[PDB]
């Protein structure tokens, strides 16, 4: 069944895959209000669509920046993906432009914040927190991997709570469509799976891989792998040890040591009945996955709210007028964008 | 405690992707 719907997606997003939107607003149809968060080459900021009143994210783009940093294909990547995919979880990319400086991903806005905010604050999250979180995430990954897509940047900070507690993924900065393998040294210290450390040649099995250290992080309060070094946190993950709150349930322990499998041969979501392994494992036994991506389940806390545009929910960042070069930068490289 | 050493430790920020 579940076949079936998959296969009606892929023909939607094959089509806009092919044939991307371009150029469907310009930057003074919006009132810039504050920033959400930043990047190494950007920011995304609350702005306000003056025709219409709606609330958006607006990640604006350092086009220089980009080139400086190598993610010239990435960004064209992440624009082209996010334009054509359409699934509960994954936020909405409602325009696209750029100008002389900048490139523009016009995004819905989501006001709860960020998950990692909430993770940090509260300390850790129940099992049936966590569950219910980690059920959207994996529904989220069988949309994108079904499309040959491979997301690549799993962790809380990339993942953002709606007005009715639902999980948003955003930060498709590193999501890649390749059926086959890729090599890339890309993500989070504390997500990356052994094989990309190790520069093996990967696959979407590091998506799964990262949501193993997600369930653990959200459920212990911090990841399976940490140092003050890079260098020590890729010497755990390739250790291929890995050690459990004692309050972890025996279940949620077995789920665990399944998709941190440093070894592809064994690892949940990449054997032969691919995510089912993971849908129909004890600790997901009370999930009902039709009620979750449906949004009939109760959420575990739904984010506090004072009249639209409230950014209570979110970290303040130092603010940055924006300029427009009189000349256009980088003009070939964003030719497509 | 292993909680303790996360907080003390020098990534309980934001955690920056590497790109290389
Ligand atoms: O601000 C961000 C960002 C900025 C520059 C480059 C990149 I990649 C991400 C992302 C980082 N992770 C969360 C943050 C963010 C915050 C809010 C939203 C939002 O409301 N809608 C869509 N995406 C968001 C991303």
């Amino acid at each position: 069944s579940v076949k079936e719907f998959l296969a009606k997606a892929k023909e939607d997003f094959l089509k806009k895959w092919e044939s991307p939107a371009q150029n469907t607003a310009h930057l003074d149809q919006f009132e810039r209000i504050k920033t959400l968060g930043t990047g190494s080459f950007g920011r995304v900021m609350l702005v306000k669509h003056k025709e219409t009143g709606n609330h958006y994210a607006m990640k604006i783009l350092d086009k220089q920046k980009v080139v400086k940093l190598k993610q010239i294909e990435h960004t064209l990547n992440e624009k082209r993906i996010l334009q054509a995919v359409n699934f509960p979880f994954l936020v909405k990319l409602e325009f696209s432009f750029k100008d002389n400086s900048n490139l523009y991903m016009v995004m819905e806005y989501v006001p709860g914040g960020e998950m990692f905010s909430h993770l940090r604050r509260i300390g850790r999250f129940s099992e049936p927190h966590a569950r219910f979180y980690a059920a959207q995430i994996v529904l989220t990954f069988e949309y994108l991997h079904s499309l040959d897509l491979i997301y690549r940047d799993l962790k809380p900070e990339n993942l953002l709570i709606d007005q009715q507690g639902y999980i948003q993924v955003t930060d498709f900065g590193f999501a890649k469509r390749v059926k086959g393998r890729t090599w890339t040294l890309c993500g989070t210290p504390e997500y990356l799976a052994p094989e990309i450390i190790l520069s093996k040649g990967y696959n979407k099995a590091v998506d799964w891989w990262a949501l193993g250290v997600l369930i653990y992080e959200m459920a212990a309060g911090y990841p399976p792998f940490f140092a003050d070094q890079p260098i020590q946190i890729y010497e755990k993950i390739v250790s291929g040890k890995v050690r459990f709150p004692s309050h972890f349930s025996s279940d949620l322990k077995d789920l665990l040591r399944n998709l941190l499998q440093v070894d592809l041969t064994k690892r949940f979501g990449n054997l032969k009945n691919g995510v089912n392994d993971i849908k129909n494992h004890k600790w997901f036994a009370t999930t009902d996955w039709i009620a979750i991506y449906q949004r009939k389940v109760e959420a575990p806390f739904i984010p506090k709210f004072k009249g639209p545009g409230d950014t209570s929910n979110f970290d303040d960042y130092e603010e940055e007028e924006i300029r427009v070069s009189i000349n256009e930068k980088c003009g070939k490289e964003f030719s497509e964008f | 405690t292993t909680y303790a050493d996360f907080i003390a430790s020098g990534r309980t920020g934001r955690r920056n992707a590497i790109h290389d």
